[PDB]
Parts: C-alpha cells; sequence; structure tokens
RNA sequence: AGCGUGUGCCUACCCUACGCCGGCAGGCGCGGGUAACCCGUUGAACCCCAUUCGUGAUGGGGAUCGGGGAUUGCAAUUAUUCCCCAUGAACGAGGAAUUCCCAGUAAGUGCGGGUCAUAAGCUUGCGUUGAUUAAGUCCCUGCCCUUUGUACACACCGCCCG
C-alpha cells in the first residue's frame, strides 16, 4: 500500500528499493544472503516486504546492527573476519571495506614473498589445484 | 641399532601387500583376505570363491 | 464411487468420440472409467496394447517430459486433475470430453514421408494411421502446453487447459493446431 | 633493538597482542591465541623436535655482529609454524633442490615455513 | 524479449483498478493479475488472499502450487 | 482422536500454537540467529518456529518407543547441495533438537527413557491426546 | 526401503545408538555387538504437502578468491577433507558431429560396497519414483550367408604409371 522510495543508499552502495530487503541489501559488498537475512531479523522488520518500503529509522537500525553484529546476538561464527591477527578480532568487514582488506591480505603475503603471494601476483592459483588443463582462456 | 632405516608404516598403501606376492597395488582387503587382484584371480578356486553368475 | 465410477469426479458415460475411425484408440471407458490417471500399466510388451490405455493417462504420461521431469507421474496426475478443473470452469462440459475433442481435432489426417527421390529427394503424400493420429496429437498438445508454460508465469495446468480448450474447438490459437495444419499442408503438396 | 626508538619502528601487533608482549611469553601462550592450524601442528608436533633448529636460531642470532643480518640457519622442515620466538631470524627454506633464504617478519606469524619458499616454476605457454 | 517490470507497491488508483476490474475475469491467478495490471507477483499474491476477503473471487483449488480462482458468483 | 487420529499438519499446527499461548517453554536466546541445519539455505522464515519444532517432536516421540537427537538431526536433515558434487543427506542440527528435548522435559511432556532415548510421559501423553481432541472437534472441512 | 557392512584382525585397530557442550563443523562421557542378537521396524532421498518467491543469471547457478573454525596423520605447505562467512563467474538450451537404448526399460532419485589413516565428482551394485517410443527391417553401419569378379594371399591398410 502507500508508496515511496525507489533507490536508497547505504554505506556507499546504491541499493535498489523495488527489491526485497534481505535480497536488496545483498548488493553491499560483504552482505551475502545468510547475512542480510540474519541482520534484518535482528533489526525488527516485517519480513513480509520491499527495500523501497520501510523507514529511514529501520535503515539506520539495519546498518547499526550490520557493523556491530556481535553486539546483537549474532555469533562470531557467522562472521567474515574472525581471528583477525592484526588485532585478534573478530570482525565482519562491510561495503567498500571488503575490497580494501582483500587488497591488504594479498599484499601481506606478497611482501612476505610466500608462494601464494607470488601466485596471486602472476595471476595463477593458490589452492592446490592442477594448472595443466584448466583455467586457460 | 641404526636408528636410521625407518619411517612410519602403520597405514596407507605402504603399510600392506599381497600375502601371496608383495605387490602394494590393486589389493583385495575385504573379508581379511589381503590378496592382490591378479593373484586372487589365480587362487579364488582354492580359497573357495566360485563362479555362479 | 458406488453409483457410477466417476473420474477424480467426472463421468465417463456420455462422452462420445466425435470422429469415426479415431473411435477406439481413444480409450474412455466403453466401460473403463476409473478414478485416477495412474496405473501399474503394462502397455509396452505388445504393439497395440497402448490403445487400451485410458487416453487421460496417456495424456498424463506425455506430460512428464524433459529429462528433469521424467518419472514425475504424481506431478502429472496433479497437473492433469487441475487442468480438467480449469477446463470445466471455462466451459462446463466434461473436460474429458474437451480433452477427447482436442485429440480428435489434432491428429494429422494426411502427412508426408521422406521418399528417397533420387537426388533432390522429394516427399510423398501419404495418409496417416489412427494410432499415429492419436499418438501425434497427444504429443502436439503436451509439447504445446509445455513450450508455452516455460518462460511465462502461467502454470502447466493452465497452459494445458488453454491448449486443450482452443483445440477442442479448433481455435488455431493453439500451437498444436497450427502444427497439425502445417504437417498436413505439407502432405498435400508433394502429391 | 634496545632503547628509545633505536632500531624499533616496524611495530606489528599480532591478535590484539603486541610484539613487545609477543616476544615475551611462552610459545605456549602464543599458540593459545589464534592461528588454530599452526597451534595444533606444534602440539601434535610436540614431544616437539625442531629443538636443535631453535637452538641453531638463537646461536646465530648471537654470533651476528650488532647491526643487521648475519649468516642464516638451514632446514627442510617446511611444515614448521612461525612463532614469535623465531622472528628476526634468517631461514634457509628448502623446496626440493634449493634452499631459499628468508628473514621472518613479524607479519608472517602463524604461517608455515613452506609458504615462503615456492616449489614450482611459474611455467610457460609462448616464450 | 519478454522483459517484465512490475509495480511492487499499491498506488491507490491501482487499488481501485483491482476491485473494479477483477470481477471482470473468469480466470484469475497470479499471472493474470500480473499481466493485466503490472503487479509484482509478490503483490499479486497478497491481492489474491485479500480478494478472497469475503470474495470478489472464489476458490476452486489453491493447490499449494496454485490457487485457480473464478469470477465472483453472479447470474 | 488418539493423536494418531488427527492429520499431522493440523495437529502440529494446533499444538504448536497452544504451546505459544502457554508462554512457558524456554529458548536458547538464539533462535533468532540459527539455521537449524547446515544443509539449510536460510533460517526459518517463521522466527516463531521454535514452537512448531517442539510440537513436531512431541508428536514424533509419542508415536514411538523412544527417540534421540541424532535421529532428529537426520529427520530435519534434508539434502545438501554439494555444488559440483552430487547431493547427500545431512542430519540437521543437534543443539536445537537437544534444547527442544531438554525444554520439553521441563513441562514433563517427555522424560528420559530406559536404555537411552527420550520417551513421552503419561503427562505428555495426556496433554497431546487432549489437544488432539480439540483439533478434531474444531470442524469438519 | 533395499543390496550390503562391522571389532576382539599377519601385527595396528571397529561399527556406533544414547547424556552433555558448541551456530556449525565438531567436541566429550557412556554402553552393546563375532551380528537374523547390535548400529537399524536401516523411520533414506525423490516424492507428497501448507507457505514464500514471481519469471529478474533472480532466490536459477555455485565457479573463483579472501578470512576464519575443526577432523586425519609425526608431518597437509601444493588447498586430503569438512564447516562458517564473505567474494557471487560463465551458463538464459548447445554448430559440425555423435553414444545408447524396448520394460521395472530410458530418465530422475538416494543408499551401501571397493579404493581408504584421511580423502569421491569415480567405479561397482542396490532399492525408490518411472515414462515417451519401434515391434520391425536391412537403408546407412558392422558381421556372417550365397552367387559372382579379382594381376589380391604380410590378403584393399592389398597389387600402380610417367
Amino acid at each position: 500500500p502507500e508508496k515511496f522510495q525507489h533507490i536508497l543508499r547505504v554505506l556507499n552502495t546504491n541499493i535498489d528499493g523495488r527489491r526485497k530487503i534481505a535480497f536488496a541489501i545483498t548488493a553491499i559488498k560483504g552482505v551475502g544472503r545468510r547475512y542480510a537475512h540474519v541482520v534484518l531479523r535482528k533489526a525488527d522488520i516485517d519480513l513480509t516486504k520491499r527495500a523501497g518500503e520501510l523507514t529511514e529509522d529501520e535503515v539506520e537500525r539495519v546498518i547499526t546492527i550490520m557493523q556491530n553484529p556481535r553486539q546483537y546476538k549474532i555469533p562470531d561464527w557467522f562472521l567474515n573476519r574472525q581471528k583477525d591477527v592484526k588485532d585478534g578480532k573478530y570482525s565482519q568487514v562491510l561495503a567498500n571495506g571488503l575490497d580494501n582488506k582483500l587488497r591488504e591480505d594479498l599484499e601481506r603475503l606478497k611482501k612476505i614473498r610466500a608462494h601464494r603471494g607470488l601466485r596471486h601476483f602472476w595471476g595463477l592459483r593458490v589452492r592446490g589445484q592442477h594448472t595443466k588443463t584448466t583455467g586457460r582462456r | 641399532q641404526q636408528l636410521y632405516w625407518s619411517h612410519p608404516r602403520k597405514f596407507g598403501q605402504g603399510s600392506r601387500s599381497c600375502r601371496v606376492c608383495s605387490n602394494r597395488h590393486g589389493l583385495i582387503r575385504k573379508y581379511g583376505l589381503n590378496m592382490c587382484r591378479q593373484c586372487f584371480r589365480q587362487y579364488a578356486k582354492d580359497i573357495g570363491f566360485i563362479k555362479l553368475d | 464411487t458406488p453409483d457410477i465410477k466417476l473420474f477424480g469426479k467426472w463421468s465417463t458415460d456420455d462422452v462420445q468420440i466425435n470422429d469415426i475411425s479415431l473411435q477406439d484408440y481413444i480409450a474412455v471407458k466403453e466401460k473403463y472409467a476409473k478414478y485416477l490417471p495412474h496405473s501399474a500399466g503394462r502397455y509396452a510388451a505388445k504393439r497395440f496394447r497402448k490403445a487400451q490405455c485410458p487416453i487421460v493417462e496417456r495424456l498424463t504420461n506425455s506430460m512428464m517430459m524433459h529429462g528433469r521431469n521424467n518419472g514425475k507421474k504424481l506431478m502429472t496426475v496433479r497437473i492433469v486433475k487441475h487442468a480438467f478443473e480449469i477446463i470445466h470452469l471455462l466451459t462446463g462440459e466434461n473436460p474429458l470430453q474437451v480433452l477427447v475433442n482436442a485429440i480428435i481435432n489434432s491428429g494429422p489426417r494426411e502427412d508426408s514421408t521422406r521418399i528417397g527421390r533420387a537426388g533432390t529427394v522429394r516427399r510423398q503424400a501419404v495418409d496417416v494411421s489412427p494410432l499415429r493420429r492419436v499418438n501425434q496429437a497427444i504429443w502436439l498438445l503436451c509439447t504445446g502446453a509445455r513450450e508455452a508454460a516455460f518462460r511465462n508465469i502461467k502454470t502447466i495446468a493452465e497452459c494445458l487447459a488453454d491448449e486443450l480448450i482452443n483445440a477442442a474447438k479448433g481455435s488455431s490459437n493453439s500451437y498444436a493446431i497450427k502444427k497439425k495444419d502445417e504437417l498436413e499442408r505439407v502432405a498435400k503438396s508433394n502429391r | 633493538v634496545e632503547q628509545k626508538k633505536k632500531r624499533t619502528f616496524r611495530k606489528f601487533t599480532y591478535r590484539g597482542v603486541d610484539l613487545d608482549q609477543l616476544l615475551d611469553m611462552s610459545y605456549e601462550q602464543l599458540m593459545q591465541l589464534y592461528s588454530a592450524r599452526q597451534r595444533r601442528r606444534l602440539s601434535r608436533g610436540l614431544r616437539r623436535k625442531q629443538h636443535s633448529l631453535l637452538k641453531r636460531l638463537r646461536k646465530a642470532k648471537k654470533e651476528a655482529p650488532p647491526m643487521e643480518k648475519p649468516e642464516v640457519v638451514k632446514t627442510h622442515l617446511r611444515d614448521m609454524i612461525i612463532l614469535p620466538e623465531m622472528v628476526g631470524s634468517m631461514v634457509g627454506v628448502y623446496n626440493g633442490k634449493t634452499f631459499n633464504q628468508v628473514e621472518i617478519k613479524p607479519e608472517m606469524i602463524g604461517h608455515y615455513l613452506g609458504e615462503f619458499s615456492i616449489t614450482y616454476k611459474p611455467v610457460k605457454h609462448g616464450r | 524479449r519478454d522483459k517484465l517490470n512490475n509495480l511492487v507497491l499499491f498506488d491507490k488508483a491501482t487499488y481501485d483498478k483491482l476491485c473494479k476490474e477483477v470481477p471482470n475475469y473468469k480466470l484469475i491467478t497470479p499471472a493474470v493479475v500480473s499481466e493485466r495490471l503490472k503487479i509484482r507477483g509478490s503483490l499479486a499474491r497478497a491481492a489474491l488472499q485479500e480478494l478472497l476477503s469475503k470474495g470478489l473471487i472464489k476458490l476452486v483449488s489453491k493447490h499449494r502450487a496454485q490457487v485457480i480462482y473464478t469470477r465472483n458468483t453472479k447470474g | 482422536v488418539t493423536v494418531k487420529d488427527v492429520n499431522q499438519q493440523e495437529f502440529v499446527r494446533a499444538l504448536a500454537a497452544f504451546l505459544k499461548k502457554s508462554g512457558k517453554l524456554k529458548v536458547p536466546e538464539w533462535v533468532d540467529t540459527v539455521k537449524l541445519a547446515k544443509h539449510k539455505e536460510l533460517a526459518p522464515y517463521d522466527e516463531n518456529w521454535f514452537y512448531t519444532r517442539a510440537a513436531s517432536t512431541a508428536r514424533h516421540l509419542y508415536l514411538r518407543g523412544g527417540a534421540g537427537v541424532g535421529s532428529m538431526t537426520k529427520i530435519y536433515g534434508g539434502r545438501q547441495r554439494n555444488g559440483v558434487m552430487p547431493s547427500h543427506f545431512s542430519r540437521g542440527s543437534k543443539s536445537v533438537a537437544r534444547r527442544v528435548l531438554q525444554a520439553l522435559e521441563g513441562l514433563k511432556m517427555v522424560e528420559k527413557d530406559q536404555d537411552w532415548g527420550r520417551k513421552l510421559t503419561p503427562q505428555g501423553q495426556r496433554d497431546l491426546d487432549r489437544i488432539a481432541g480439540q483439533v478434531a472437534a474444531a470442524k469438519k472441512k
């Protein structure tokens, strides 16, 4: 019933409003489906609807939970970055920030010159896979 | 004496053979027979494994 | 159930194959009414026997096509039962009569065979047997319903009803009807 | 590596823990934190046995002048886990035919020696 | 082709279209409502359950998979 | 109605609701977060679902001599999509079912059975039979 | 539901129900079983169904990669494997070609055995759900059947001219 928004922005990504929230959110880097599904459940929303629907209120409420998940009965195992290392975190990286950390991690083991690093640098593979017949195109 | 001379043999292909012929390949381990398939073919009559269908 | 052996709930009696010759590989039930379009059914051993098989079930079987759908008869039976209901809403009648009619109307009377013809192989107009007419019709309608249903919101039961109804009175809206006319048109030339 | 600033200035905290703190426990208390694969390896390794190696490390750490790097310590233990006890040393890490020489930066922590000595050769399609 | 884009929230006037049309159709399912309007499919659904209110439309089978509705109960 | 008399979906539907009204069941604080099976795609749409499982289990036990969590994990366990590999069984969680089993005990619906496995209690046996009747009574239809 | 399976073993070791902890993965405590006794009325999976989605490569698809949890092993780094999250590819029906198939058969669908310490996308059976379709013929193909021709006979993949 009612209307409004089409086209809403959360933290630095444009989120189609027509779309269902859970699914709508999953545009954001780092919000997969299992994520966004649990975030919303935490965030009190009538699950039954469209991202374009809902309030500015509910939105901050989704974001707030999304970047402090631990602080909301979201378990750490649900999380993208456990065990940081550099800080020994736990974390759940989000948005533009996932591309960032991906870069870091690759750099880290390229500095250290570890074979994986090298593989990434030449643009081959790093898990143990045969490289004779595939990934050719 | 030569502490030198062994590394684990507990498990894997390397931990077993053919009671008949040493071969560590294609080994029948079912029912505890432990015969390589090539041998088992030649001894299946004397063991009591007979063709019916 | 005891009064008369209806269909899911539809009467076998009073449905008449309005088309001489076809009479009889369309198997309603010149006594055979049952209850459900599912049976143990051994049709395969003999060449003919299939004719015995209730046309309804025959239609249901053709429904479960495409590798994924093979063997899903329960699904087809469910679809068939729904289709009959939709057809009935659409015109009263016996949907089974509607089904029979579509089948009678769709079998290509005439067809063509690829006669060797020397070179530029020409095609010979030949008449088509009634078993083939039945067999071919049920395909046409099923392939018709299945093809339509695939990228559209509409369900097979619905698309089936649409194919069946249009065919019952040959609207030519139907894929099958257009196909049959195409096969027949081809038969006539060649000769 | 002792006094205000002097040398120091590369930092690095491992798991919230600081390298000052890192360099001061027991390998025990380090593997305790987070790493999980490396820790199981050392426990199960255990009994443990790269004993002599670790003494070879400290030895050459000593004999090294007073400024820099020094001589290195060879090994075939690819499956060894880098722990703060090691950091600052120089490891000849065998790959099948070569011993690649690698200083272990504090970042490496929790990683396996093998990850810093590539066995295979990139390759070739054209050339 | 067939690219389908759907109005996924009620627009008043589209609420009027619903109750002042759907009594027109003999067959109504999700698809009908979708094609004949430009309803979401999701908001088709909710319109079906609502329509069955005390009905504009009447149930003849809502097989899990499918509702199948008829015109309202006229002459 | 014996519980056996009522259809499984309505029985479970009615009992699960009855439990909801009673207000005292108890609930790993989680239940918001949990999937219920590794096989699982998403958690349960009805976040309210803890009750439904409980009802389902109570009914499940009443039927049979005694059952335990492993069986339930498998029962709940569906097929898991290996992706590249073909699909296989994967018995569903053990925390939820266990908690369900522990919680039910609190109400006394079920009690530890002899030789392992939880069995329905006469208290539960009575309780299920009672709701079973209510469901049968509602209506024809 | 079904074919099948197990420890107390040619030399190190089993199948595992049940209580607890953990979201999971799994961890941990028990207790039976040389088995038609126990695991296992194999309470399987398709499927059936009450909902959601709504025809958007989307919720179809699950590639690749990042981080992380655990299991096997003395040792897994060149991921043994499994899980959890994240990143969320091509692919929207397949040209030239071409395999296989007649009734529990094709096809969907799970299970068990072999490999095995760990490891299944495999092979190798098994039940479950279960059609369409010839019911024949020698056209193509393949092989044997006569008759016939042959400078062939290491046999046409043969014996030839400048």
